[PDB]
């Protein structure tokens, strides 16, 4: 409804802010692993622990909605505007692949960090927002648990 | 109908696609079709 708990390692996000904008750099965005390959990991991580039918149904609904939701948002309001011309660069390479399978989970966590300010634009009920923010913060924790192969380690200082 | 100079999506400058219903002029790259003059 108003609050998340970003664990004090993703010191990364604001760094992400600097390079793309001030210390001019870029992320070339054919990526492996992709968003879709990590949700389908955390799902398989946690869904082995949920007990009742209610829990597994709501988890499945949220995850499917999340792949589709990252799809529909990734274009219009998830890029720093320097990864914008390069977005046009990549939009000509792959024309037959959905946006939910070309980016690593570093844009997804931008969604995770900006979600509550978006649930404060809709008239959801307390349990919808409660379970939603619970799941995404658990995802942030799982990501900081495995950031070896998930986050990038270098930046692509590229031409305009 | 006076389209404001700066971008409607980020705040930059350049040539943008005009809009009559609203003086909103987004960058040709700041839409959600990512397109050059293609379309
Ligand atoms: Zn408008
Ligand atoms: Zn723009």
């Amino acid at each position: 409804k108003h609050k998340i708990s970003v664990p004090d390692v993703l010191l990364w996000l604001v760094d992400d802010w600097e390079n793309i904008t001030k210390n001019q750099q870029l992320i070339a965005i054919p990526r492996n692993p992709t968003v879709r390959a990590a949700i389908a990991a955390f799902r398989e991580s946690k869904i082995s622990h949920l007990n009742n039918e209610i829990d597994v149904d709501v988890f499945e609904q949220a995850m499917a909605g999340l792949v589709i939701y990252f799809n529909k948002c990734l274009g219009n309001m998830l890029l720093y505007r320097f990864e914008r011309q390069q977005y046009l660069e990549i939009r000509q390479q792959y024309p037959d692949t959905e946006m939910c399978d070309l980016y690593g989970v570093e844009h997804l966590i931008r969604l995770f960090v900006s979600l509550p300010e978006l649930i404060d634009r809709t008239n959801m009920d307390s349990q919808s927002i409660e379970c939603l923010l619970n799941y995404i913060e658990e995802f942030l924790k799982y990501l900081v648990l495995h950031k070896d192969e998930y986050f990038i380690k270098e930046y692509q200082n590229a031409p305009p | 109908i006076r389209n404001v100079d700066y971008c409607s999506a980020c705040g930059g400058r350049g040539l943008f696609i005009c809009c009559e219903g609203c003086p909103c002029s987004f960058h040709l790259s700041c839409l959600e079709p990512p397109l050059t003059p293609e379309n």
